[PDB]
RNA sequence: AGCGUGCUACUUAUACUUCACCGUGAUUGCUGUUUUGACGCUUUCACGAGUAGGCAGGCGUGGAGGUCAGUGACGAAGCCUU
RNA sequence: UUGCUUAAUUGAACGUGGACAAUUGAAUGAAGAGCUUUUAGUGGGCCAUUUUUGGUAAGCAGAACUGGCGAUGCGGGAUGA
RNA sequence: GCCUAGACCGAGGACUGCGGUUUUUACCUAGGAUGUUGGCAUAAUGAUCUUAAGUCGCCCGUCUUGAAACACGGACCAAGGA
């Protein structure tokens, strides 16, 4: 026998491949698995793990967030990398000339990038023109902005949103939420 | 592919420990010690026998 | 052969008050040195208010028999514990070594008094040198002039299971 | 008729040690909720002034 | 092409290995001298203690040996029905199976640790030949969380060479003389996986060596037990 | 019926020491507590205000808040399978500094001084503490100290 | 062949040691030889009890889209059979 | 720095700048650490050593810590949770 | 250090490594069994079925702290059955 100091036969708990069956995503995984295996640039390994991520773990990245990243001191010429969708933002006043590498561009985002003289490229083109991720800047979208996240960890005095179907004065605003109705939690 | 015991395999013994050649050549395992004959207990230490 | 006689010498660890603490010696009958030092500390913790952690063993030495092929009579003084109480007793043994007599004593107290080794303190083992010192008739009867005796009814040990000749016990 | 076991803590430490017992995480800055309101009020101004002074000296 | 292509490869290997052996002969001379020097200091330490013991008798004194600095601890109890505190202690000693053995450097801290594990282990002070035999026959290294046989000095140099351990004899010397990098050398060794003793234990194991059992500190008879189990 | 009131079970824990009743010596009120200080909690039964619950009697914690007559102390409490951080308001009569910390700060100063001495000397010293090691070899003289033999003694009654 | 006690050998568990094989988990490397499986191949190590229960990978049945220009009155399907 | 505090140029809390480097300040271990969501079954227990209450006592009734059985075969205790 | 009696195993499959002997860009016992001989192929050999012998083996399902139970359902078979 053995007095085990840890649970036996535990899987790593990390995704090792895309759950997706998109053949072209698999082609990209193939390219970046080669790159992460043969190049030891940390960027390629990060990109490889990113290609495995599920949809909610790849939030869309707006062009305004990209522009704020491009305004960082020394970053006006970096190649912006997004493993996910780049979306348009109609709140933006101006957008600069930039090279953005992404999985997907919405039509508005691509029109705005191209109109200001920039370049909208895919991840294989990025690998060809920067095999080690030289002069890149990875940008990630906000994971916790999801509406589902509002209801996580709900409980007394926690300040989270209730799971509720209708909104109004008759819907869960009485006893338990008001000192005039018993107590407030 | 196969662990070999140096205490049995002479070649593996030499691979791990080059000095094992000199130890055998010099007969270190059966070395005479040069000394004289003394009895340091012939006095008080003979309180080992009786008090 | 079960036992050896040891001297064990120990002292208290030196401190500032007592730079040269007094050396003490015990004669111990033990199977090996580990038990010998254990017994030394057992008796030192009874006799004195000392512990093993505040002391040290100085020396452990076999005490060989002086005349291993001389027949002797030993008197042994003992303290043992019964099921019911605590008793002193004195018994005599014939042997050629002190360790042989002590081993016989342990067998004898196991047999007649059901005294285990843990229940017995050996107060003193003394070679009785004058025949007048021998007090017990069960050993005294082997100290008479021209002792001779037969060994009636000899039983021969057989190698085979079946013997073709009738048994004999002559001798 | 319905008499049963009333209470025991048997097996309770065994359950507690399957995933516990975890210490709360420590942070460099603690929350000042629950600290004396007069101290906390002035500490707000002290931090605000320090940033303004550092933002000044860095210019020169 | 293939016989030609493989012959051309064979020559490049054959010339490159010619360079390596010359580089390995200077390193093998280094570990040869260390092993010879270790032998000399083992012999001088034994003789010096013998001379001191003799001189003490003549000068009406008693020589007291230095206390042992090293123990070898063998777990001889199974894995069921262990109270939590000794269970945790046995885990912290890397003794998680029966007949597992590790080397421990004696201090007050580790002595009280072993004290907590006493009714489940047999321990004592290993001789140099005991350590040598254990390491040579059942010595394994922890290389990237893997039990790797110590079949070559390269395996030892790659993992412990940064602590100036270049050979199996360096490792044995570090264990036997409780040296400066004892922690790293002892932890690099996988727990020794011994057999049951040829000849069995005493009639009943689970009582102290002093009371006629097999547990506790037996102090030089650990070597006979290792010969039985190794 | 059972009884589980606030001070149940505190008959002896909250008693004053024998011949130690009455007025509090003023040294209790002259001590200065700062956020981050480590304090032992001990309830004084003669000060009914700002008292600890019996759980915190004999516990040690960090000071996190300082008010007119009291300190706020952080205590970790095992609740089920985890610790909960507790915040207890205690008047200074129920609080005292912890001495181990003063010892540790002294050691910090000594380590710094020794390291500076070695750096000025040109060498390196070891600052880690060590457990007690086995003793080395030694020679014992028998001058006026001949080993004296002891034996177990016979049983005697004295009743 | 009882009781107390010491000793020598011996007997044998799914336990321990070495080795083989299955699986699980981790792990080494694999594109100018990546070769139509890279969901693949390959190096190495450790581990394997299980009710209630969770999950994974498979086996089997009726019917539907596609494909094998599939089997079949020279015998389909069913049924019996060391 | 401050609107708090001191008779104060005193403090308090948080800082700029400077210095102290692998002995970064005990041991041993560490199939790594942290974090989140979601959902099953269960919510009759019972036994042993020790501590322990009621009862003459109980294979009785009720607590404490740990180990077990339940959920588990295997060698031994003839047989047996 | 030396001599000597038995047992079980032979995973892998060009080469590549570490060492040794050096008499040698060589050879080795050193990164896992080869050499040789006899017999057989109308068969020595292996598997299954039937039966004998040795050894072990209570009746499943279920509720239950606890079932082989002198606890309950079940004579048997097909098809249906959540
Ligand atoms: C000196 N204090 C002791 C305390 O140490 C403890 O003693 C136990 C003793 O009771 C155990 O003995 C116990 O358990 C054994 C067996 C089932 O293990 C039983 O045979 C025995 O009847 C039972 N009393 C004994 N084996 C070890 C001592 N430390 O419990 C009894 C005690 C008097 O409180």
């Amino acid at each position: 026998g053995r007095d085990h100091t840890s649970k036996q036969h535990v899987r790593s708990g990390h995704r090792t491949a895309p759950k997706s069956d998109n053949v072209y995503l698999q082609l990209l995984v193939k390219l970046y698995s080669f790159l992460a295996r043969r190049t030891d640039a940390p960027f390629n390994k990060v990109i490889l793990k990113s290609l495995f991520l599920s949809k909610i773990n790849r939030p869309p990245v707006s062009v305004s967030r990209i522009s704020r990243a491009l305004k960082q001191k020394g970053a006006a010429e970096k190649t912006i990398v997004v493993v996910g969708t780049v979306t348009d933002d109609n709140r933006l006043l101006e957008f600069p000339k930039a090279t953005i590498a992404a999985l997907r561009f919405t039509a508005g985002a691509k029109d705005r990038i191209l109109k200001n003289g920039g370049e909208a490229i895919t991840l294989d083109q990025l690998a060809l023109r920067a095999p080690k991720g030289q002069n890149t800047l990875i940008v990630r979208g906000p994971r916790n902005s999801r509406e589902a996240v509002r209801h996580f960890g709900f409980g007394p005095h926690k300040g989270k949103a209730p799971r509720i179907l209708s909104k109004g004065r008759k819907f869960e605003r009485a006893r338990g939420r008001r000192r005039s109705r018993g107590f407030k939690v | 592919v196969l662990k070999k015991n140096p205490l049995k395999n002479k070649q593996v013994l030499l691979r791990l420990n080059p000095y094992a050649k000199a130890y055998a050549a010099e007969k270190v395992g059966s070395a005479k010690v040069e000394q004289a004959k003394v009895k340091p207990s012939k006095g008080q230490f003979a309180e080992v026998l009786k008090n | 052969s079960r036992l050896n006689e040891y001297q064990v010498i120990g002292r208290n660890l030196p401190t500032e008050s007592v730079p040269e603490p007094k050396l003490f010696r015990m004669r111990i009958f033990a199977p090996n040195t580990v038990v010998a030092k254990s017994r030394y500390w057992y008796f030192l913790q009874k006799l004195h208010k000392v512990k093993k952690a505040s002391g040290e063993i100085v020396s452990v030495n076999i005490i060989s028999e002086a005349k291993p092929t001389k027949v002797k009579t030993f008197g042994i003084w003992l303290r043992y514990e019964s099921r019911s109480g605590i008793h002193n007793m004195y018994k005599e043994y014939r042997d050629v070594t002190r360790v042989g007599a002590v081993e016989t004593m342990y067998q004898d107290l196991a047999a007649r008094h059901r005294a285990r080794f843990r229940s017995i303190h050996i107060l003193k083992v003394v070679e009785l040198e004058k025949t007048d010192d021998v007090k017990r008739q069960y050993v005294k009867q082997f100290l008479t002039k021209d002792l001779k005796f037969p060994l009636p009814h000899r039983v021969q040990k057989s190698k085979k299971l079946f013997q073709a000749t009738a048994p004999t016990t002559f001798y | 008729m319905a008499k049963s076991k009333n209470h025991t803590a048997h097996n309770q430490t065994r359950k507690a040690h399957r995933n516990g017992i975890k210490k709360p995480k420590t942070y460099k800055y603690p929350s000042l909720k629950g600290v004396d309101a007069k101290f906390k009020r002035n500490h707000r101004y002290a931090l605000h002034g320090t940033a303004k002074a550092l933002a000044k000296a860095r210019a020169e | 092409k293939k016989e030609k292509a493989q012959q051309k490869t064979a020559e490049e290997r054959a010339a490159a290995k010619k360079v390596r052996k010359a580089a390995n002969k200077e390193k093998r001379k280094v570990i040869f001298d260390r092993a010879a020097a270790y032998q000399k200091e083992y012999t001088e330490a034994e003789r010096s203690v013998i001379k001191a013991k003799r001189d003490a008798k003549a000068s009406n004194s008693y020589y007291v040996d230095a206390q042992p600095k090293l123990v070898f601890v063998v777990r001889i109890k199974g894995i069921n029905k262990i109270p939590p505190k000794p269970r945790k202690v046995l885990q912290l000693l890397r003794l998680t199976q029966i007949n597992a053995g590790v080397f421990v450097r004696l201090t007050k801290a580790t002595s009280e640790l072993i004290k907590l594990a006493e009714p489940y282990v047999a321990y004592g002070y290993p001789s140099l030949s005991t350590i040598r035999q254990l390491v040579y026959k059942r010595g394994f290294g922890k290389v990237n969380k893997q039990r790797i046989a110590l079949s070559d000095n390269a395996i030892i140099e790659a993992n412990l060479g940064k602590f100036n351990i270049l050979s199996i004899e360096d490792l044995i010397h570090e264990i036997y003389t409780v040296g400066p990098n004892f922690k790293q050398v002892s932890n690099f060794l996988w727990p020794f996986k011994l057999s049951n003793p040829n000849g069995g234990f005493r009639a009943r194991k689970f009582q102290h060596f002093i009371q006629g059992g097999d547990t506790g500190n037996r102090e030089q008879f650990i070597n006979a037990l290792v010969k039985q189990m190794n | 019926g059972k009884s589980r009131g606030y001070r149940s079970g505190t008959r002896y824990a909250f008693q004053r020491d024998f011949k130690k009743h009455g007025a509090i010596p003023l040294s209790t009120y002259l001590k200065v507590y700062k956020v981050g200080d480590i304090v032992d909690i001990k309830a004084n039964g003669s000060i009914q205000k700002g008292m600890p619950h019996k759980y915190y009697h004999g516990k040690t914690g960090i000071v996190y808040n300082v008010t007119k007559s009291s300190v706020g102390v952080i205590i970790n409490k095992v609740v089920g399978n985890r610790y909960i951080e507790k915040r207890v308001n205690l008047r200074v009569e129920h609080v005292k500094h912890s001495a181990c910390r003063q010892e540790f700060l002294n050691r910090v100063k000594s380590n710094a001084a020794k390291k500076r001495e070695a750096k000025a000397n040109g060498e390196t010293v070891y600052l880690k503490r060590q457990a007690a090691k086995p003793r080395g070899s030694r020679i014992i003289s028998t001058e006026g100290n001949i080993p004296q033999t002891l034996a177990p003694v016979a049983y005697e009654t004295f009743i």
